This record gives C-alpha cells, structure tokens and sequence, in this order.
RNA sequence: UUUGCUCCACACAAUAUAGAUGGAUACGAAUAAGGCGUCCUUGUGGCGUCGCUGAACCAUAGCAGGCUAGCAACGGUGCACUUGGCGGAAAGGCCUUGGGUGCUUGCUGGCGAAUUGCAAUGUCAUUUUGCGUGGGGAUAAAUCAUUUGUAUACGACUUAGA
RNA sequence: GCAGUCAAGCGUUCAUAGCGACAUUGCUUUUUGAUUCUUCGAUGUCGGCUCUUCCUAUCAUACCGAAGCAGAAUUCGGUAA
C-alpha cells in the first residue's frame, strides 16, 4: 500500500487562553474530519504523539516525540484539549501531532 | 421564553371574617413558567383591584395548551404598549397554530419594530378570527388565498467545510 | 486537506475571505489566493471609494514615507485585510503571512491547478439579492492601480486556454463515462452496487 | 410589508420577438432590434402565450416592487420603440440671435453643431448617439426631429442638444433662449 | 417569429408539496406541506414516515420534486389516504437523490471486510474500463 | 598560478526543518440560474437529466510490500532514452511519438516472515552545505594607489592609464 | 462668536427674495469668566521677524442654485481649503 497511516492527522493550534493569558500545561489539537464535540468523543483519550527531528542523534534515532493525550472537547466545533508530558513548545501552533487509535474502544 | 406557556392563574384575596368566600379574580396570563405567571397575576390585579400579594393568595395555577396545536390560525391581538414617549394601544394579526406561538410572535414583533420590552407590553387580548374577511391587516390576508403557493427563491445551502470545490449554484 | 489551498477570489467579500484565509494560515495551512481583482466589497462603489479616500488621507506627518503605506493593488488590498486579522508583529503572524500568496488574475503554476471557494466568504451566498457591492479592481484603478487592462488581457488569454483544455476533457469524460456504463450490468458492476460504489 | 408576488403584464405584439435569457432582453421587431440587460432588478419573466409575458417578483418589499413596473415600462418601451419608433421634436427659442443648427462630419462621428447661440463665437457640439438619426423640419420653422428604436438614446440626445444651449449669468427667465423638446412622440402613430 | 422566456423551474410552497426534513428529530423522513402559515412557516404532517403534524420553519425542510394532490388544512388520515394513494414513497426512492442518501448511508454503513471487497472489485472493473478504453 | 573554479552522476559526513506521512484532482459565466448528454432549422433552440455538497473522484491487497510458477490480455503504470507541438504573467510546466526495460492484485498457485518478545514516531521525507570518486566545461575582473573635474566636506561620483 | 426651529411683523401687494420681534434648541474653544488638576530641587514669560503644516465657519479664484436676477453691479446659498 501507499498509505501506511494509522493515526488521524491533527494541528496543534494554541495553548489554553483567555484573551490575554495562556496555559501551557493545556494544548487545544483540531482533529482532521472533526467537526462536532461529539465526534470529538471518540478521540477522547487517544494518545497524541507531536513527532520532530532533530540534528543530534540521541539514541540513534534523529527523530524525537512529545507523547500526551486527548483529555476532553474544546468548544463546539470539535478541537480537542490535550495535555502531554512535557508541554508543546509553542513554536508549532499550526504544526502536525498524531492521534492514534489505542487506547482502542471501537 | 422558548415558548410562551399560558396559565390560568385564580386568586381570591384571603379570607377574612367579614367576609369569607371572597371573589376569586381569575386570569390568563402567558409567561415563561408559574414563577412569573403568579408574579404577572399579581401585577395585574394590583392594577385592578385593592389587592396584593401579602393580603391575597393564589388558588389556582393551570396551564391551559393550546384545544387544537395543529390548525392553523389567524389572531388578533389587541396589545397596550410603552413607547419612549407616551403609552399606546395596537391591534396586531398573527397567523399561527397556537395561542402561545402567536404571543411570542408578537412579542419578537413588538421588540423589532417598536423597541418594547416585555415589560412595556400589555397583552390585552388574543383572539382567534374565526372567519376570514374579518381578517383586517394585509400581511396575513396574503396567505389567506385560494390555492396559494409561492416559491423560495435564491437558496442559500449551509456548508459544514471551509472549502468548496464546485462554485455553488441557489436553485431551488 | 491540501498541501496549499488555490482560492479562486471571485465573488468573494473581502473581510469574510481574509477572515477565513487568516484562520487558516495561523492553523497552518498554505494559502494562493488568485484573481484577487474580482473580490467584491459590500455597499456601493461610492462607499468603498470614500472609505479608501478616507485611509489615503492618513500618513505620518512629518515624513510620509514612513506612514500607513496605502498599496492600491487589489491583492495587496486584499492582504492589508488580512493583515490586523493575523497578529502579523509576532514571529507565529510573520510565520503564517509566509504562507499565503496573493495574487490578480491566475498566474502560472496556479493556472492548471484547482480553484476552490469558500461558501461564508461568497457574495451570491452572503449578501441580500439587491445589496450594492463594489469589485476590488475597479476600486483599485480608481484608487491608482496601473494594470487592470493587463490584468484583464491576460485573464482573457487564460480563459482561452483553458477553455481549450475543458474541450478536451468533456471529450475524454465523455468517453470514459461510456465506457463505465457499459461496464454496467456485469457482476463486477452488480456486486459494487451492493456495496455502495 | 413584503408582498407574496407581484405581477406585471407585458403585451407583445404581432411581427415582435420578445427574447428573453437570464435577464438581457431582446426585442426584435418591424423597424430593428434593441437589447437591455436588466441583471440589476431581480425579476422573474415567464412567457404565457406568445403575446404575452409576465413579470414577477416574490417576496419583494416596496423598493424592490417598485422596479417591477419600471422593468415592464421599460420592456414596453422596446416593444413601442421598435414597432411604432420615437421621435422627439425640438425647437430653437431665441430673442436676438439666431441659433444655427446644422449637421457636420467630424472624422466620421456626426456631430450637431450649434453657432451662434447668444452671439457666442463658439461652436455647441453635440454627438449623436447610435441609432438616433436626425432631420430638420421643413415647412416647420426652427425644429430638429431626434428619431430612433430607443427611447433612451433619442431622449438623452435631445437633453444633450438642450443641455448644451444653457445661458450662464443671466436672468434665465427673461433669456429664454435655447432649444427644447416640443414634442415626445412616434414616428409611425395615427 | 417566436417570444422564448426561459421560465426558471422552481419547487413551489404549495399544500401537498413533499418536502424532506433535514434538522431535527425527524432528519431525513419525507414530509407534506399541510397548510402555510407565513412565508417562513409552513404546517408539515409526514404520517407514513413518522413526522408529527407540526408548525416547522421552511429551513429545516428542503422541499422534494414531488407533488401530490393535497386539500389544505387535510387532517393526518386525510394526508395518509392521500400519501399512500398517490404513492409518495415509492416516486422518492426512484429519484437520483434518494438514492444518493442511500448509497452514501451503505457506504458509511460499510465493515471493513466489504471495504476490501470495494478495493478488489474496483480493481476488477478498473481492468475491463481502462482495456475497452483503449479498443474504443 | 601550494591544480584553482564550475556543472552532472554517486558515496560518506555535517546541517537543519513555522512542520510530507495516498493525490493541490486546472473551463468560463450566471445565481430571479446553471452543468452534462442528445437532436436539429445551430439558437437567448428542442428534449432528457443532475444538483439538495468533496460523505466525491482517482488511488488503494503483496518482507515500508521479498523470491518464484503459470492463465487471460495487449490493457494499466514506473524508469531512463527519444519524436513533435504548446506554454513568457512568475513561462521552467502541459500534451504527445517510438522502442527498450521493470512491475502488474485482472485470475490461479508455491515458498518466506516469528524472538521488535503485550505499546514506545520505532526512523522510509526534503533543504542546504562540505569531503571523496569519475565524466565534462570556462580561462576574468573589481578595489587601493596614480589621474580628470562634468563631481565633491569626507566617502561617493565622473574620467584617463600596460 | 456662529448656527437652527416657530412666525406676529418689515419688505408698494406678499410671513419666509432678503430680513424677522416674543420665545426656544444647539455648536465651537479662536475672547473672557469658573476650577486649582499637572508643574515651586528653572516647562524661559508678550509682541514682531522667519518658516512649515493643518481646520473650514469661503474673502478671492473654478463650477453652479435663488432673487424684489432686464443688462451692469450686487444680495442669499451649494460643492469646494
Ligand atoms: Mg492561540
Ligand atoms: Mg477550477
Ligand atoms: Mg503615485
Ligand atoms: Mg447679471
Ligand atoms: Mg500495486
Ligand atoms: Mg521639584
Ligand atoms: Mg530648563
Ligand atoms: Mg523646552
Ligand atoms: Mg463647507
Ligand atoms: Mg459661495
Ligand atoms: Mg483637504
């Protein structure tokens, strides 16, 4: 096959915020194909992986990941609250995270 | 105010021993739920009679639905308003299937056109015209033609994406 | 769902479309906005004039070359939109400014790639039938734009060809759709149609 | 008050082609063919009997209304422009000076030239719209005849000859002088 | 010699005009235009697909086609007999937008071991189209 | 001229990534109108049909896709090479011709996979650079200093000099 | 200081061409009163000269509308800095 995807795209959109004060701790992930909190309730729980690269190799791998996972729904058009290990870095608001299907339910 | 819900509201204005068996003074009155139905009975009763709620009490509270929800009916309203300068009265026609739909038409109505409140309005009466031609305002008189129909023109369809791939057309 | 989004600009209003191509570009994805010069304003020619007559008034006093720049093209009208709806002073609104291009008319690679709409933005969906509007071209040569004759040439050249593309792909559409209804009432055909496709 | 449908009545003679597409009309008659885009109304034309035609709005407020009868005067003043004509006559009105109206030739543009309005030495050019020819009254004195298929372009040249003869800084009640539409009117109508 | 006015074919509000219910509890069941109360507002009864008699707004409601002889104000048996005589359901599932709602709700009705046979069968079919493309 | 410079191919390093993870999948115009198919007297035509979203279409099975045997067909697709045309708006791409060379899941078979141990992106992309190998290509200027005065506070400008 | 509303009246007749009493409603900060809010460990205090820019409540110039505008000259007003 082409296509050896087993996650659903995802942007890493903002911290948690009012209109002048962020969280870190707190992500909001828009899921591609969601549109509804209720589709986003499938998702809930979902491990979210942010994958990078780096130019030190440090287990022989160039490639590093920020786990975390979907937490709850955010608004009503379906972005998500996710809360990872160590935080996003804020440097990839309008980057692409992974939302895999384990923990699997369905 | 989802929709107007009407009650019978019944008071009596307690019993003393002069008189016992007073009158029972009884109303209808359309609001959101028996919190402000017995707070509109009051208001109005004091606007009536030598009454208030500390020496009255309310015997009866009833919702009174609409006899048939799914005929479609033509109503006049008779409304006593506050404008920003004076107080005034209006006749409107609402063509609806209930009682409390054309209330809160006319309420939506009063709001847009006139800027009143609920506050400011006094509904008077609603009553169904039982017959057409004593149907009095024209923008309900439109409807009330033989074989009517009329098409929708410039259909506007709601997308659930951001991108459409196709320049939609508004037929219908 | 794209690598970058083409956005025919066409009938668009300008704050609707800046609007939804600003959000877009601060969630990350690439933005062409092509034929920019048909961008429709709402409310009348006059209006929209006045309202520009009204920004070219204002500049820096002391230097006027330091001031609200007032750019005349239709795209850069465009992009001044859509500029204060990006928080363009931060690295993230410099970051999704890079991805965006505007453009008048369709230019090359975007000529023979597909043009989508956006439904909010559109003025025969958004507007009421009667409502004045102006368009971003004419606005923009009564403002100062020198290309709107080029513009419109170039676009006519376009047109031709890609009308003679069209020709060519309702012949072969035409035939690949004979040849799939022929393949209609086979097995094959009958046992898809069970399922859906 | 948002009217449910309004309807006007254009009548379409004999020997008239009342084509209609989206909104360009199209109205071929006797005397040649006259076309109005009328894309900025919002109105519905359906054909009832090849001699009739309505015109319909629905769900129309008093301002969009309003143009329904403007769009049917308009269609009907293709359909009398193109089987009767118009013909506005104008006469020349002056005190002292006589206005000299004639006809020239300027690099094929055909222009009416005025000399001598009010003494001026300079000379009034008018153009002369497409499809408006004109001719000067003979056993008439002083009358031009604007005639044409479109009421609007034989009216707007007849406004333009007049508007061109205007007196400035002068008391225009006692300085009359101009040319002015007489008439309004077809060429062939009895 | 002939006036040709291109007469722009709308679905009318009218009573008896079948229409489809697009938001709400009923979302996708046909329904017949009873009686109209305002330009917004008609009185919809769908009793053969389970549509209560009601006051719905004409914008959770996309009228059909379809038109079947209705007397206004018609009581739900009436509108039944009536439905069910002019064979409404029948003349719907026949048209190209019934069946698009069908194939797309067996599409996403679907299991995986079908999607797989979708891909095979397409491939199949993709061998006999692409080889008469060339022949013709 | 401490064999300099540049281009092409491959090999190895370093460098990073505003963020690949099946495909950006090309009419124009109107929206109180259109798309497609068909027919004719070729039109602002007749008839049929569709929309009511891309929820589509194409692609999509195989050790991250191995080795091998056939059947049917003469299709599909990749790679270089090649023939011709088109494209200047930022063309730098689009369409074709012929043979070669793989693959083919259109259909039927044979063998392999394990132990990454119950999951760890479990690494498959494309930017710049360097270094090295083997195949080509080219063989200059500019600045200071001297000079002019069409210039000039100084720079700069403008001239001249094997 | 400048506008506006009403109109008894002036204007040969005629309220409103141009004015307009008795009332009444506003604008501006270009005068002057009112405050004492900033400045008392220095904000240099009038006028002129010089020079730039801005406002329009337009004197002139451009184009016009009105008159008790015949012409000439005026008078009222509009766009206009
Ligand atoms: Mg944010
Ligand atoms: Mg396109
Ligand atoms: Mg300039
Ligand atoms: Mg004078
Ligand atoms: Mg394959
Ligand atoms: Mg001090
Ligand atoms: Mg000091
Ligand atoms: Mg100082
Ligand atoms: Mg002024
Ligand atoms: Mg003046
Ligand atoms: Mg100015």
């Amino acid at each position: 096959a082409e296509s050896h995807r087993l996650y659903v795209k995802g942007k890493h959109l903002s911290y948690q915020r009012s209109k002048r004060v962020n969280n870190p701790n707190v992500s909001l992930i828009k899921i591609e194909g969601v549109a509804t909190p209720q589709d986003a309730q499938f998702y809930l729980g979902k491990r979210i992986a942010y994958v990078y690269r780096a130019s030190k190799e440090v287990r022989g791998s160039k490639i590093r990941v920020m786990w975390g996972k979907v937490t709850r729904t955010h608004g009503n058009s379906g972005v998500v609250r996710a809360t990872f290990r160590n935080n996003l870095p804020a440097k990839t608001f309008g980057a692409s995270v992974r939302i895999f299907l384990y923990p699997s339910n369905i | 105010m989802a929709h107007f819900k009407e009650y019978q509201v019944i008071g009596r204005r307690l019993p003393t021993e002069s008189v016992p068996e007073p009158k029972l003074f009884r109303m209808r009155i359309f609001a959101s739920n028996e919190v402000i139905a017995k707070s509109r009975y009051w208001y109005f009763l004091q606007k009536l009679h030598k009454v208030k709620k500390a020496s009255g009490e309310i015997v009866s509270i009833n919702q009174i639905n609409e006899a048939h929800p799914t005929k479609v009916k033509n109503f006049g309203v008779w409304v006593r308003y506050d404008s920003r300068s004076g107080t005034h009265n209006m006749y409107k026609e609402i063509r609806d299937v209930s009682r409390v739909a054309a209330v809160e038409t006319l309420y939506q109505d009063m709001a847009a056109r006139h800027r009143a409140r609920f506050r400011s309005i006094h509904i008077l009466k609603v009553a169904e015209i039982e017959k057409t031609a004593d149907v009095k305002r024209q923008y309900v008189k439109q409807f009330l033609t033989k074989d009517l129909k009329f098409p929708l023109p410039h259909r506007v369809q709601k997308s659930t994406k951001t991108f459409s791939y196709k320049r939609p057309s508004t037929f219908y | 769902v794209e690598p970058v989004v083409v956005i025919d600009g066409k009938g668009h209003l300008v704050g609707r479309l800046a609007s939804v191509v600003a959000k877009q570009l601060l969630n990350g994805q690439k933005i062409v906005v092509v034929r920019a010069e048909e961008l429709n304003i709402s409310g009348e020619f006059f209006r929209n004039k006045l309202k520009y007559h009204d920004f070219l008034r204002k500049a820096t006093a002391f230097n006027k070359t330091r001031g609200p720049f007032h750019f005349r093209a239709p795209s850069r009208i465009f992009y001044k939109a859509l500029r204060g709806m990006v928080s363009h002073k931060t690295a993230r609104g410099k970051a999704a400014l890079e991805r965006l291009k505007v453009f008048e008319g369709i230019p090359p690679p975007y000529d023979k790639k597909k043009r989508v709409v956006v439904p909010q933005a559109l003025r025969v969906l958004r507007l009421k039938p009667g409502r004045k509007y102006t368009t971003l071209g004419k606005l923009s040569t009564s403002v100062g734009w020198k290309y709107e004759d080029v513009v419109a040439k170039l676009e006519a050249k376009r047109k031709v060809s890609s009308a003679e593309y069209y020709a060519k792909k309702r012949a072969f559409t035409k035939k690949v759709a004979s040849a799939n209804a022929t393949a209609a009432e086979s097995d094959v055909a009958k046992q898809l149609a069970a399922l859906g496709y | 008050m948002k009217y449910i449908q309004t309807e006007q009545q254009i009548e379409v003679p004999e020997g008239v082609t009342v084509s209609i597409k989206s909104r360009i009309v199209k109205v071929v008659g006797p005397r040649g063919t006259l076309t109005k885009n009328l894309k900025h109304i919002d109105v519905t034309f359906t054909k009832v009997n090849n001699q009739l035609i309505k015109v319909a709005v629905h769900n129309g407020g008093r301002k969009h209304v309003a143009a329904l009868r403007t769009v049917k005067s308009l269609v009907d003043n293709m359909i009398t422009g193109v089987t009767k004509g118009y013909k506005y006559k104008m006469r020349y009105v002056y005190a002292h000076f006589p206005i000299n109206v004639n006809i020239v030739e300027k690099d094929g543009a055909k222009f009416i030239e005025v000399r001598n309005f009010l003494g001026d030495k300079k000379i009034r050019n008018v153009p002369v719209r497409d499809g408006v020819t004109i001719e000067f009254s003979t056993n008439v004195k002083d009358e031009i005849v604007l005639s044409g298929n479109s009421v609007e372009d034989v009216s707007q040249n007849a406004a333009d000859l007049q508007q061109i003869c205007r007196v400035r800084n002068k008391d225009i009640r006692k300085f009359l002088d101009g040319i002015y539409v007489s008439h309004k009117g077809f060429i062939t109508e009895d | 010699t002939d006036s040709i006015v291109k007469a722009s074919n709308w679905r009318l509000v009218e009573v008896g005009r079948v229409v489809l219910i697009k938001k709400g509890q009923s979302a996708g069941k046909l329904a017949a235009i009873v009686e109209i109360i305002d330009q917004k507002k008609v009185l919809i009864d769908g009793p053969k697909a389970g549509v209560p008699r009601q006051a719905i707004n004409l914008g959770q409601v996309v009228l059909t086609p379809l038109t079947f002889a209705l007397p206004r104000g018609a009581r739900t048996a009436t509108v039944s007999k009536k439905w069910a005589a002019a064979a409404v359901c029948e003349k719907w599932a026949a048209s190209s937008w019934a069946k698009k709602i069908a194939q797309r709700e067996r599409r996403a009705a679907l299991t995986d071991f079908e999607r797989f046979q979708v891909m095979v069968l397409r491939k199949q079919k993709r061998y006999t189209v692409k080889k008469a493309l060339a022949k013709a």
